[PDB]
């Protein structure tokens, strides 16, 4: 380029240690700039070399996927594959976790990809190695699905239990509740006498859900509310009325849950013990595989509480069934969650509603006092 | 003979590869004594760093190389490695490769820095760093999984998938155990009790390790403390006197799903893991939402599997499970990750060799340890 | 149909807020359901509906913040506003401060709010009634804007100028330092020699920013650097290159401001002469109001003052890019600031670097003394 | 016409709403005879509290019954309250509302005495307490700024944004003027004079409010005094001795600077506004670095705000401008501030009446104030 | 062999280094004749110093030339050094170092006349002023500790942190054996007898040095000293008349811990030690509780120990062990550290040599010397 790239030759004898600068190449600072006529020779010589060096003076079958994460999990648990064969094939509840499991179906490959290990030891990595031995178990991939039925199937009954048996409790509490039954008259006598001379006038009845649209109706005063107006009415002549909240104690669990998510979780868990049966009959039972009662006769307990499940749920269905003709309506366009959840939330803002009345009364009070 | 080193702001890991618990687990501090050396013969060594800096406490400096987990200052670092190395691990690095972890979200130059002390400073034969996010699901077992990572200054939530964690769903939340126990501090000056110096930091720190818990609701648990004493607990300062915290207990961990309490805007580590998971894909939500695991020892409040998981209810679907999994080892959590990924036999290829290191400079490590 | 259809007429005298609920025929329910047998004569009577219609019949000027604020103000100085108002007119110099300005015009409110108390005295509050006094001068908002410029344009232009001669002085007197050019050559020399044989092998310049970096390279022994060996040799056998730190004297100026704030700064100013400028085109003017001469005149000299300061930042991108020029690089990716805020960290490493090995030195002499 | 009390660690200060320069100003000391008195004609009293035991001082004791805004002893506090509105003031505190100022981040049993002691022991109609610092800001007019106050054991910088303060970024610091006090009779001894009783601290408290000044630069300003005595100054006792003090008038101000003097890892009083900004928002930096008022008594240091300037343009980016206000009377900007606050009829809403408090006791301060 | 002095406010001891022996010890008073001389035959000498002056003590007026430790007149003061190295050592400070010892917050000016005197009277090669209190703690042998040091004249404290002092929580008492023995003879007025001459406070010494002890308990010794003459040890004056001391045999060692009976309001030398320790960090507080160290001559009384130990738990947290450690040597505890200072090998470096003195000045004391 510019006269400027005498490129010097130094092949140190020693290695020493690099520092790495940014790169100038002879491009950009080559045409002006400075340290074009660096007086390099007033610096070389060979004292300084001699000196500045001594201070300075120096998987075959697996994919890429499953591979790494197969050895990954084996190394997790750091135990002999061996034995864990036979904990599955034995249902060692000890070493069996949910987690230990859940994640290695995960961790197992296609079922033809197990088919050639067995047919093909030390060479192969320590995934591929494990893959002969996880194989060698007939019917793999339907046994540790039989497996993952006990660590759910006593999971699921008691997750469910509780849900089951709230929403009935409610629905007992809510038919002998006589307050609800006095609230629900002093509504419709009232709102009858507003609606005088409309579209609505004299109505014998309305639909519920309507007792928490009771607050966007105001009054004269912004300040009064018409759901507010019962709360302060029934504290002055017509007590009795405002333990309605206390006589239900199940809202909140009820609501939280419907009968259309049972209803799916119930269909499943009955896939999932029709799975058993079908692998009793194709594979007969011993002293190799210690699970020989551990999972058909599971299905003995299971079916028996199984069993108990259905006449319980069955008897939401009666139960709601009277309720929704009891409150008019079919359980069809309205559910567990739409019907209750509204139901609680009058609960909650009806106790507001009467905390603000006291809170209201306070500041009478005050400036009577004063 | 693989070297797992894990720097922490707070706490260093460090020992052999192959192993459970980690050999070493001492603070990583550095102190200088402040006064003057009256004594002649002792009293030289104004280097302390580990756990004689811990016992000496009184009359030093204690000083955290690291903050924020980017590293604030690069000369006392070196020195806890070289302690790491030679004095509580007592090995040459001259012929055991060792392998770090580093920050999720680090900035290209800290860890490009790290390669050059190695090996040059140690001259390893080679070096890997890994992320301190995913060696938590290679220790829990499974490969995929959001990693609630926690620690003394960084809180990364980092959704992996197969071992890779995502880039864009990365959320980091700058609220980590040295906000906590400072937070202690501001709170427990309302009973009577002050501590300014760095020296009784760790009597805070202590007392925040201890006598602190996680409480699920804050409605009815301030009512009960301020209307009962049963909370209330008793702890000895190393001077001998009885304080009795009681109600800030609970106040101190809460911070981490209340920010607000500290004046922070940012939201909880609570609402921080919603968020992440949103950033990933639909099809992949189904997976990591059931499968968060914890790490990092400010996670070890009792009752933050319980209360993380009634939070994280409200906001999840109805249809949508969850399972918050605490594992026994989440102190170590991210060393025994290193550990099974250092003593894969698949390792050897990617290894950072010292021959390679000179050919590419510092810069391989942009492009072969990702 | 069964019996349960006596229709109530009510007739009200006075229409009422009718609630719209969903319709309920007597046609479905009326078979078999609730509310066949409502108590409504339990609950009709006079009392209740006379008084249900009778609820359903169909610092006063500032506001919070403003009112407690504004007489927290008007108290703060206890002076009467009358003579403030005249002082504000007649722009008295000594009642009026900057600081007294600053927080006055956060106690304006709204302009609209100041018009309708002047049609609007002494029932009013002393916030309100200052408004009305302060509300009757026109263009309230622009006038007490107007004071703003005075009090505080000498300020700011007395504080650019020690910003833009330090640098400018900087750059002369880096631009004509033989010393740095002495120093520079023998680090590319040296360094040149040990990156042989490599990607920087006869590399024909490095980038800024890399000396600061020399500090970081080690030797075979821990206690021997890089940077220090430079300092070792300059003061072996080639003196005179110890002075370059003299050589600079603004650099810490320098290093402290940087380019980019200063351009804000000035475009900011530009703008307040223009708001003077249509001030007074919109307002043509005298002796009701002392403000005369002291902004129409003060432009002129502010125009005047300006003028230079325009050519002394110009000063910069015509010396800044030579400069950029000078060192190969553009003032887009490297600003004042960060250029010699390493230079001057430079200057620290440096005179650091001898003085350690004057101290090395002195053990050196102690030991061959003995 | 409602009172202030400003109660201090050191000196107390009382007087009327709607006030300046406070009227009722006497130290806050309680001392007791020491000897026996063989005087009987003489009505020697139990204890002397105020302004009369200053005089006496030759055989009292002087305890202080207030130390880092921490009450202490609370036996003594009540003679206080009652020689501050009896006798210096001559008012009933049965019919005037009386306001009080606290030091910020303090134990809540502190602050619910003072609550439980005037609405039973002197039967207050009302009563409020707000914060020191808070009362600083509008005494000097703004009501967006930082206010670092120094009294003599609490040294709080509490970052203000409007009327109402922000409780996340209060900080605190235990080097304020009563332990320089200590410290100056420290360095005495190194010259001969020493320093023991509490008699004689109320001397060496004098000598550092007339002769001790803050150095621009302490590197510099100590080559001076070594190579000549250009600084010397002379004091007189009140026995009649007269002592003289070299580098020692500039060394134990500076001490707020460089603590570790004293031996205490706290950071300087310099710092400890800067590291209180970071604590802010980014975006409220902007006016709560421009509006750095100083009060406090100990603040009244020759050229305290010109050295406080300097460093703290160090620490902060260029970026930003620095400006240190003083006002006039910084000494009394807790007085004065809360002097406006009983002037305001609008200030009548937020009492804490007698009726409020019987239906709640002393905890109602903490959800009200 | 290097020289090591122990000047104190009441008796000096100097002797040689490595030696375990004070050698020569004296009183440190001198007197002048009052009377007139008669008898010519006999030489007579000036104002007598040393142990002859005792001899001679009924004729001449003693003064001590130091007072409270600060050395109130410098001209007898040179008169016991040559008195010293002369008469009694037999040695020539011309070729050997000397050790001085101060007691801490000494006025800056006694160091700097100390170095002063010696370097242009006595032309010593080197010397050293050392803290008598630090200097006992090298006898006891260990290295923590706070040491009280109760001497003729000065009562001092030093915390020692593991080599490391505490200047800040150094605490100094004036209140020593001088005071108390002015207080032995103001209360032997009550029973009649009188100590009004200079020449009978030597005597008075002895009856505090022999018969004189602490109670363990206080209150209960006045109730049982005056009901009945259980202690009543009797003392022989030199002329050959005798006295009977009762009660007051322990009266005056109380004032050491309620100095309200001398009328001073400093607190007692239990209270000051705690006092000290609480100035200190909390940490260092553990090791300091339990190390309380002793020496000085004011510290052998009988009960001394026992009397501080029960004090100080009084004060001390109730789980904390006060251990009042106190040698059977503590009388010449701080010769003893002094020895073995000066022959420490690594000692050789730290003496103030000639040739510094001159080109520093008397203000070198204050650099090379704690
Ligand atoms: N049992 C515990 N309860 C609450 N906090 C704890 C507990 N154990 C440790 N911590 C906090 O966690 C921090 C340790 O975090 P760590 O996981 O070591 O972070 P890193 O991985 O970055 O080193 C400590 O500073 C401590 O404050
Ligand atoms: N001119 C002065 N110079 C230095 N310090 C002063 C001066 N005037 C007062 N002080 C200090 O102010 C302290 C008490 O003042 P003040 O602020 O009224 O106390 P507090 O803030 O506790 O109410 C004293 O300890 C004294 O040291
Ligand atoms: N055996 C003893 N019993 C009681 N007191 C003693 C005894 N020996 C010395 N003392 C006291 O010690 C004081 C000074 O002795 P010493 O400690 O040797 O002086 P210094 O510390 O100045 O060298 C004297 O006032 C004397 O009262
Ligand atoms: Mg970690
Ligand atoms: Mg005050
Ligand atoms: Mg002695």
């Amino acid at each position: 380029p510019f006269g400027l790239t005498p490129k010097k030759v130094y092949k140190p004898e020693v290695q020493l240690r690099r520092p790495n600068w940014s790169k100038f190449v002879a491009e950009d600072l080559s045409q002006d700039c400075f340290w074009t006529k660096v007086k390099e020779d007033r610096f070389e010589n060979n004292e300084l070399f001699a000196k500045l060096t001594l201070a300075f003076s120096a998987l075959k079958v697996l994919d890429s996927k499953t591979a790494q994460n197969l050895s990954i999990f084996l190394g997790s648990f750091r135990m002999p594959y061996q034995e864990i064969k036979n904990v599955i094939l034995e249902v060692n509840e000890a070493v069996l976790t949910e987690s230990m499991i859940q994640n290695l179906i995960k961790q197992m490959p296609e079922p033809e990809q197990l088919k050639m290990l067995s047919e093909l030891y030390d060479d192969l990595a320590e995934s591929e190695q494990f893959g002969v031995v996880m194989g060698t178990v007939p019917r793999l991939r339907p046994r540790l699905n039989a497996i993952l039925f006990k660590l759910q199937f006593s999971e699921q009954v008691e997750n469910i239990k509780p849900e089951i048996v709230s929403v009935t409790a409610a629905c007992e509490e809510l038919r002998k509740s006589e307050n609800f039954s006095s609230l629900l008259e002093l509504t419709l006598l009232v709102g009858n006498y507003m609606n005088a001379g409309s579209r609505n006038a004299g109505a014998f009845g309305f639909n519920i859900s309507f007792l928490c649209k009771l607050r966007d109706t105001k009054s004269a005063d912004q300040k009064m509310t018409l759901l507010h107006f019962l709360a302060e009415l029934c504290e002055n002549d017509h007590p009795e009325v405002l333990k309605f909240p206390d006589e239900l104690a199940h809202v909140e669990k009820a609501s939280r849950v419907s009968a259309e998510n049972l209803q799916k979780s119930l269909d499943q868990m009955k896939k999932q013990i029709a799975d058993v049966e079908r692998d009793v009959q194709n594979f007969p039972a011993d002293e190799k595989d210690k699970f020989v009662e551990k999972m058909t006769s599971f299905v003995k307990d299971a079916q028996e509480q199984y069993n108990k499940l259905r006449m319980m749920h069955s008897n939401m269905e009666t139960l709601y069934k009277e309720l929704g003709d009891y409150f008019v309506f079919d359980p069809k366009k309205l559910s567990v969650e739409e019907f209750f959840m509204d139901l609680h939330n009058f609960r909650n803002m009806f106790l507001q509603a009467v905390k603000e009345n006291q809170k209201r009364r306070e500041t009478e009070e005050k400036m009577r006092r004063a | 003979a693989a070297l797992v080193v894990d720097n922490g702001s707070g706490m260093c890991k460090a020992g052999f590869a192959g192993d459970d618990a980690p050999r070493a687990v001492f603070p990583s501090i550095v102190g200088r004594p402040r006064h003057q050396g009256v004594m002649v013969g002792m009293g030289q060594k104004d280097s302390y760093v580990g756990d004689e800096a811990q016992s000496k406490r009184g009359i030093l400096t204690l000083k955290y190389p690291i903050e924020h987990g980017i590293v604030t200052n690069w000369d006392d670092m070196e020195k806890i490695w070289h302690h790491t190395f030679y004095n509580e691990l007592r090995v040459a690095p001259e012929e055991h490769p060792v392998l770090l972890t580093e920050a999720p979200l680090n900035p290209k130059a800290n860890r490009e820095k790290m390669t050059q002390i190695m090996f040059e400073t140690f001259n390893t034969p080679a070096m890997y760093v890994a992320i301190q996010a995913v060696l938590s699901l290679y220790a829990s077992g499974r490969t995929t999984g959001i990693v609630m990572d926690s620690g003394d200054g960084v809180t990364h939530t980092v959704p992996i998938y197969e071992g890779y964690a995502l880039p864009h769903a990365i959320l980091r939340l700058d609220l980590a155990g040295r906000d906590l126990t400072d937070y202690l501090m501001k709170i427990l000056t309302e009973r009577g009790y002050s501590f300014t110096t760095t020296a009784e930091r760790e009597i805070v720190r202590d007392i925040k390790e201890k006598l602190c818990y996680v409480a699920l609701d804050f409605e009815q648990e301030m009512a009960t403390a301020a209307s009962s004493s049963s909370l209330e607990k008793s702890y000895e300062l190393p001077d001998g006197q009885v304080i009795t915290i009681g109600n800030e207990r609970f106040r101190c961990p809460e911070a981490l799903f209340q920010p607000s309490f500290l004046g922070m805007e940012s939201a909880g580590i609570h609402e921080t893991t919603f968020n992440s998971i949103m950033k990933c894909d639909v099809d992949i939500r189904k997976d990591l939402y059931a499968n968060t695991v914890l790490s990092g020892g400010t996670t070890m409040y009792p009752g933050i599997a319980d209360r993380m998981q009634k939070e994280i209810t409200a906001l999840a679907p109805s249809t949508m499970k969850i399972k918050i999994i605490a594992p026994p080892e989440r102190k170590y959590s991210v060393w025994i990750g290193g550990s099974i990924l250092a003593s894969l036999s698949t390792f050897q290829q990617m290894w950072i060799s010292k021959q390679e290191y000179d050919e590419s400079g510092p810069s391989i490590v942009h492009r072969k340890c990702f």
